[PDB]
């Protein structure tokens, strides 16, 4: 029981699930998608043989965290001594960003 | 509405069988499946 | 600490108490049950199945002897159990005290359905959340009893309880009798306790109690093992 | 393992008697370098995109 | 909506809000650092005055549990009365059923299930309030524990509650406390004072310090006149 | 990790020699654990490589107590199975497998072997089930051809052996022999 | 019927499994299994294969509070 | 799915469920730890993981593990204080027991009493039903080890091996493919299998300061907590 | 006590592998007096397994039929129903195979009635089946045909006749056959028959076999 206007969408929404995995098979064609939230996906998109693999990237550790660090840490100029394991201790729950 | 469908459904089986007539036996095997099977839902 | 002091169960426009609807509706999606008499004593047969491995099936029990020839199961809530079954028995051992006399299985069915009517129209209390089958036998003739959240009871002859409960109940009205034997009751109580089994039927899986003019009791893993065989 | 070995070497998953998958979806708390990872993958490889 | 009216609700996330709310509340006091030595405990407490008419030394936060106990406070001042007024009672108590001066590791649990009592019920409120209590026994050492509203106490080498307490506690952590006497501590917390609390904030402020060990013999008390101001002669050379 | 480690076996293969087989058990982790480690793309190959292959001179050319004569362990099971191909946590495979007992070490030992029957077939057993997997098969097709000309050479049970020989071959599909031979 | 499955593969094992899986999974855990096999490079599948794909594939966790009964 | 005040007190919904027990097991993974305790032969076990952010705290006194009695050992899972409540209520009936009826008690009937207690928050609507979770080890002569949990809603149960917190399910699914091999089970078995779960489900393969292990076995039932020497020793011995 | 159970067991096992055919029926009756010593389950059990295993071994066709009806007689006696319900089921199949004309209808007339009125529907339609068997085979077209026709109608209302499934099929093609209706029905149902009862009971697939090949030879189709 939707508004007009937004049926529309919709209808995109079924001609791409046709265009995939539909009457006549693709060959050599990948897809790659990403979402930060998959709770509002139709079922029928993430039905195996459509979206076959799920793959989840979840907050670094502390050795990622060490690692990420001293990615963008490297080419500052720095001076002195420094210590990263304060530095991942203290953060928790980060991000790259 | 099912005694309708029973009569409709029990000349499925004589042509299941590439007949010209229906006798009663198909009448009986109808009423059976269609009464067993609207137990489910 | 103080409480509430004013009723939580309220009557609707239409004349009807939600909460006991409610609390019905949590009892329907219990473990099934089922309990059969037939001439010579009584038969409670429940079925309990553990999520995982891990669990110990020797630790916790669904059949509960409240004294030597009154036993009970129940079918709705699982805390809300031991409450009652430990007031049934404080008020058995009450009797007891008073009248030197074993209690009845009807009084001590009386009284646990007036605690259960008192306990949904005091101040700030919501109801019960499970439904009880009682058996008996006392005095040459056996007895049978199931409860209700709202506090009232029936006297049955053949019961199934929990989820699916009407098919059981179907599936009993084309089988029971009133000429049988113990061994034939618990024949018939496994088979249709059978109809919402999983894919397997182990000795695990299921709990049995019987009480005839000896006492009630509850069958041994062994015996409940040779049961499940020369069926299915 | 998607996209890249079954699109140059295609006769073993036809020698054990399977077919590789199509699509898969990337998720996650935001900024977990889901967009980077796809730059990576888009500029690193030498097909149509 | 209507989640957080009650401290008897769950929040669907799984947490109760009214103490949050009090927390939040606890975060607007001033300061109070508190400092273990070799031998004993420290207290600092920097005060704000709101007005020339009150006089010096009003509204004390700085109060005397027991005979060899301290206690600083952050947060409402009417709450913080209650609590000392209880745990006074509970350790006279506890002296006259058994015989001997209850330790801390004791009375911080009584104090801490106290509070936790009201975080339950409907009928009442949390507390507002958030404390830290210090002593020095000679067969048992120096002890510091740190009690908040939830009603969660800690041990601690030192600690700082108010507003800026992480402003305070990344300079504790440059100071070593494991070994040198406490002395000369009180030269630090007065620095660590006066390194706080910048003149747009508020215009004038006055210092508190408490003292507790071996050099008291036991007993906790206000700190001399004399070395207080040597410590604030010490601590005004920041200008550098 | 690669020259310097295999200084030590070189030194320590005159021991071996002289002493007796249970010193193996001081020798055959000392490789092993080495090639836990595989940090460098060569070196670990090379000691694998060198120690799985060492162990073939204790085995046949220490003929007793060995796969040559009395194969009672030594390579028939304590260097077979246990060796690296049913577990060492992972083996590296490619030159430590390959070059290693599953190829001429073995195979041309076995041609150059007992001579005799009766434990010819356990080495053709045992050496075909470790190679029953993948990307190898250019060695236990040869080994299955052994044993299928040798028992129609003497027994003659020709049923046998046109079973056995029959499933074995699905040559079309191998891929990586030469179309000369596979023909 | 097309893979290989040599000879100790026990399907009676994951066909007595619960939770209704439907019919376009069966073939992912299929397919799951032929990629894990391929990756040891490894032409036959065994039953350590199927374990790990079937574990892999399903993941639903409890949603079953066990005071319901 | 709601009808009056079922989102806000422990009263049904229409479905038949009410949602303020269900909240509190949300509630119990806010802490973000994860305990495991095993079963063996004729031992018993528990690991826990601890963490301490920073160095200005004091190390010693931030255990998740209590003893309750000389012969029965406990761990506990979410809010702190809460825990604390409970730790005291079961000395408290422990005692209780073993004044009025002359012998110890044994641990289930006091995880059923314990029960029993937390019930009947669920049942009146004037109180918050105490969001923390109970893992209880012991040994009992004629039975050997036993393990024992007992979770907010007033339910309880037995178990061969068991794991509480964020981590639930993947240590759950661990344990239950190792225990299928049906192997028999020593002390160092036990406790490496017990490590190993927990290093498996966090990929963090830590030090010996940041886990911390009590065990009982049929030798002296007393319960004891390992020291950081033999957690090293475990833990070299574990890994090759 | 539980020791010589298993000893009974597992001689009645042995004297099964053996070939030895009056030895069970030794014991058998040796193990009367010792049966009232048990629970009633192990004795309905034990009873069970013994006699099971000795008719379904071979045709020693002089040990048989007096031995369930003893069985008979005992479940009457312990008042056990449904195991003398099942022993009696087995015993009308087995007046088939000895070639007797009355005492085979009488039986299972006695049977329907019973079955009927309780639970039971798939013990009905095999006795509706052996019914127009032995009808069949005293020649007796209407009768078998009547007996078939109620045996499929009332077969339409289980959940699933998993093996009794082909033997129906089986049954209906052979009477189909019989009066030479219409052979295209024969032989599709013949086939129906040999794919539901194959690869699980080798010994009656073969048969359905060469009643296809030979509908399939009628049809002048070699
Ligand atoms: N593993 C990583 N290593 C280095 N940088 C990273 C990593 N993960 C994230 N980043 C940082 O993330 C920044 C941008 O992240 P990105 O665009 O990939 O976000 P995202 O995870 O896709 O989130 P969203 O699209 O939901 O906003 C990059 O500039 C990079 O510095
Ligand atoms: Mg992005």
């Amino acid at each position: 029981e939707g508004t007009s206007a937004d049926r529309e969408i919709q209808r995109t929404l079924m001609e791409l699930l046709n265009q995939m995995d539909g009457f006549d098979t693709l060959h050599r064609v990948k897809m790659i998608m990403a979402t930060n939230r998959p709770d509002t996906l139709d079922p029928a998109l993430l039905r195996p043989g459509r979206l076959d693999r799920k793959i989840h990237i979840d907050l670094p550790n502390e050795q990622a965290r060490l690692d990420i660090l001293k990615i963008h840490a490297g080419p500052i100029t720095k001076h002195g001594e420094i210590d990263y394991e304060a530095i991942v201790k203290l953060s928790d729950g980060f991000n790259g960003a | 509405a099912e005694v309708k469908g029973v009569c409709t459904e029990a000349g499925m089986y004589a042509l299941r069988e590439r007949r010209v007539h229906v006798t009663q036996e198909d009448f009986e095997m109808a009423v059976a499946k269609v009464m067993q099977k609207d137990s489910e839902k | 600490e103080r409480g509430y002091s004013f009723s939580l169960t309220t009557f609707s426009p239409s004349g009807k108490l939600v909460q006991i609807e409610y609390a019905l509706a949590a009892v329907a999606g219990g473990a099934p049950s089922v309990g059969i008499k037939a001439a010579n004593g009584v038969v409670l047969a429940t079925e309990k199945k553990q999520k995982s491995i891990l669990y110990d099936e020797r630790s916790v029990h669904k059949v509960e002897p409240i004294t030597k020839h009154i036993g009970l199961v129940y079918s709705g809530m699982g805390p809300d159990y031991r409450v009652l079954v430990h007031r049934a028995r404080k008020l058995a051992q009450q009797y007891y005290l008073v009248y030197q006399e074993p209690i009845p299985t009807a009084q001590l069915v009386q009284r646990v359905a007036s605690v259960m009517q008192e306990y949904t129209q005091s101040g700030g209390v919501r109801p019960f959340g499970v439904s009880l089958l009682i058996c008996g036998w006392n005095e040459g003739r056996p007895y049978l009893f199931q409860s209700d959240p709202s506090g009232a009871y029936f006297a049955w002859k053949a019961t199934a309880m929990g989820k699916n409960y009407v098919n059981g109940k179907t599936f009993l009205e084309k089988r029971y009798n009133e000429d049988l034997e113990l061994e034939d009751a618990i024949h018939t109580a496994i088979l249709t306790l059978k109809e919402s089994f999983e894919g397997q039927m182990t000795e695990d899986n299921i709990e049995v109690g019987i009480c005839n003019e000896a006492g009630f009791r509850r069958l041994t893993p062994t015996e409940v093992k040779d049961y499940l065989a020369a069926i299915a | 393992e998607v996209i890249e070995l079954p699109l140059t070497n295609p006769e073993l998953f036809q020698r054990v008697g399977i077919i590789p998958p199509k699509g898969c979806l990337l998720y996650g708390p935001p900024g977990t370098g889901k967009t980077l990872l796809a730059r990576a993958v888009a500029s690193q490889l030498d097909c149509n995109f | 909506t209507g989640y957080d009216l009650s401290a008897s609700t769950f929040s669907p996330d799984g947490r109760v809000f009214q103490v949050e709310y009090a927390m939040k509340a606890v975060e607007n006091s001033s300061t109070a650092i508190g400092i273990r030595c070799k031998d004993g405990v420290v207290f600092g407490v920097e005060k704000l005055v709101l007005s020339k008419l009150y006089e010096e030394g009003s509204n004390k936060r700085l109060f005397n549990v027991d005979r060899h106990v301290g206690m600083a406070v952050a947060g409402l001042l009417a709450d913080a009365r209650s609590l000392a007024d209880i745990a006074r009672e509970e350790a006279s108590n506890f002296r006259s059923n058994f015989g001997y001066n209850i330790p801390l590791k004791h009375l911080a649990d009584r104090v801490a299930m106290y509070v936790h009592a009201y975080t339950l019920y409907s009928a009442v409120r949390p507390f507002g309030c958030s404390f830290m209590l210090g002593s020095y026994s000679v067969n048992d050492g120096a002890q510091l524990y740190m009690i908040d509203p939830s009603g969660v106490s800690y041990g601690y080498w030192g600690c700082a509650i108010g507003k800026a307490r992480q402003a305070a506690k990344t300079e504790i952590e440059k100071l070593q406390m494991k070994e040198m006497t406490c002395r000369d501590i009180v030269k630090e917390v007065a620095k660590i004072i006066y390194i706080v609390h910048d003149e747009v904030k508020d215009k004038a402020f006055e210092l508190e310090l408490s003292w507790v060990g071996e050099l008291t013999n036991g007993r906790h008390e206000i700190v001399p006149k004399d070395i207080r101001e040597e410590a604030e002669k010490y601590a005004k050379e920041s200008l550098k | 990790m690669a020259d310097g480690g295999s200084e030590r076996a070189d030194g320590r293969i005159v021991k071996m020699e002289v002493d007796y087989s249970a010193t193996v058990d001081q020798r055959l982790p000392e490789c092993a654990k080495l090639a836990k480690e595989g940090r460098l793309q060569e070196v670990i190959e090379t000691l694998l490589s060198l120690e799985k292959q060492t162990r073939t001179a204790s085995d046949m050319v220490s003929t007793s107590r060995i796969l040559v004569a009395v194969v009672k362990m030594c390579y028939e099971a304590k260097e077979w199975d246990l060796l690296n191909e049913n577990i060492m946590l992972l083996s590296k495979r490619r030159s430590q497998l390959k070059q290693a007992v599953a190829k001429m070490v073995q195979q041309c030992c076995t041609y150059v072997e007992e001579i005799t029957d009766l434990p010819i077939k356990l080495r053709l057993i045992d050496t075909l089930r470790m190679v029953t997997e993948g990307k190898i098969y250019v060695e236990i097709e040869r080994a299955r051809l052994t044993k299928t000309l040798a028992t129609i050479k003497e027994q003659n049970g020709d049923v046998k052996e046109a079973a056995s020989i029959l499933q074995e071959l699905q040559v079309e599909t191998y891929g990586s022999m030469e179309k000369k031979e596979r023909v | 019927s097309k893979m290989n499955l040599s000879e100790e593969v026990d399907l009676e094992d994951y066909v007595a499994r619960p939770d209704k899986i439907s019919g376009a999974d069966i073939n992912s855990i299929c397919q799951e299994s032929g990629m894990l096999a391929v990756r040891e490079n490894r032409y036959i599948v065994l039953a350590k294969d199927f374990e790990k794909a079937y574990k892999t594939v399903i993941k639903k966790d409890e949603q079953e509070h066990e005071f319901y009964k | 799915s709601s009808a009056g005040f079922d989102r806000h007190i422990t009263i049904f919904s229409p479905e038949g469920r009410l949602y303020q027990v269900e909240y509190a097991f949300k509630a119990i993974n806010q802490g973000g730890l994860t305990s495991v305790a095993v079963r063996g032969k004729d031992c018993a076990v528990i690991v826990t993981q601890k963490k301490v952010p920073d160095k200005l705290l004091d190390s010693s006194t931030v255990t998740h593990l209590f003893k309750i009695t000389e012969n029965i050992g406990c761990v506990m899972t979410g809010m702190t204080a809460d825990s604390r409540s409970q730790v005291q209520r079961a000395r408290y009936e422990a005692a209780n027991w073993k004044y009025k009826y002359g012998y110890e008690i044994p641990v289930d009937m006091l995880c059923k009493r314990i029960a029993d207690i937390s019930q009947v928050y669920t049942q009146n609507a004037e109180m918050r039903p105490l969001g923390c979770c109970m893992i209880l080890i012991g040994i009992d002569e004629e039975q050997g080890p036993q393990v024992y949990k007992c979770d907010p809603a007033g339910y309880y149960c037995g178990f061969k091996a068991t794991a509480a917190g964020v981590k639930q399910t993947e240590s759950t699914s661990f344990l239950e493919k190792k225990v299928k091999k049906k192997f028999d089970w020593t002390f160092e078995q036990t406790v490496e299998t017990a490590i190993t779960c927990l290093s498996t489900v966090l990929s963090i393969d830590f030090k010996p300061s940041e886990i911390e292990v009590g065990v009982v076995t049929v030798e002296n039932p007393k319960f004891r907590i390992l020291t950081e020497a033999e957690i090293d020793a475990h833990l070299v011995a574990l890994a090759e | 006590v539980q020791v010589k159970e298993q000893s009974i067991l597992e001689l009645g096992s042995l004297l099964a592998k053996t070939g030895q055919a009056a030895e069970l029926g030794g014991l058998l009756k040796y193990v009367r007096p010792f049966l009232n010593s048990i629970s009633k389950a192990k004795a309905a059990r034990l009873v069970r397994s013994l006699l099971d295993l000795f008719l379904d071994m071979e045709a020693a066709t002089g040990q048989e039929v007096e031995l369930c009806l003893e069985c008979i007689e005992w479940a009457k006696s312990e008042k056990r129903t449904f195991l003398r319900q099942a022993l009696e089921a087995r015993l009308v199949s087995l007046y088939f195979d000895t070639k007797r004309y009355q005492e085979a209808l009488h039986l299972g007339s006695q049977l329907l009635r019973e079955l009927k009125k309780m639970d039971d529907k798939a013990l009905l339609v095999e006795v509706q089946l052996l019914e127009s068997k032995t009808y069949h085979a005293l020649s007796n077209l209407p009768k078998a045909r009547a007996a078939l026709t109620s045996a499929r109608t009332t077969a339409n209302a289980i959940y699933c006749p998993p093996k009794l499934q082909a033997t129906l099929d089986m049954q209906s093609g052979i009477i189909h056959a019989a009066e030479e209706k219409d052979w295209k029905t024969a032989y599709s149902y013949f086939y129906e028959a040999f794919e539901g009862y194959d690869s699980i009971d080798s010994p009656k697939a073969i048969t359905s076999l060469k009643y296809m090949l030979l509908c399939k030879i009628m049809l002048n189709t070699p």
